[PDB]
């Protein structure tokens, strides 16, 4: 729990289309993405995520 | 149900 956190902007073309929700799912990273809600989510961690950019990692969009 | 859904899931 120190290294491995080298992420960046996900590849939008790598996402496939989920018809039920109407949004993108990327099999390679396991990321969910909606350009409208602008939030991501990684189901491998089961976390609703958000690309900060500065932290170079996916921060949970679980604002409480 | 399962994991969460893709961002949105509106109506």
């Amino acid at each position: 729990g120190a290294m491995g956190t080298k992420y960046a902007v996900p590849d939008t073309s790598t996402y496939q289309y989920d018809e039920s929700s109407g949004y993108y799912y990327d099999p390679t990273t396991g990321l969910y993405y909606d350009p409208n809600s602008q939030y991501y989510y990684n189901s491998l961690t089961q976390q609703y995520l958000y690309w900060d950019g500065e932290k170079e990692t996916y921060v949970p969009a679980a604002e409480s | 149900g399962m994991r969460p859904p893709p961002p949105g899931i509106r109506g």
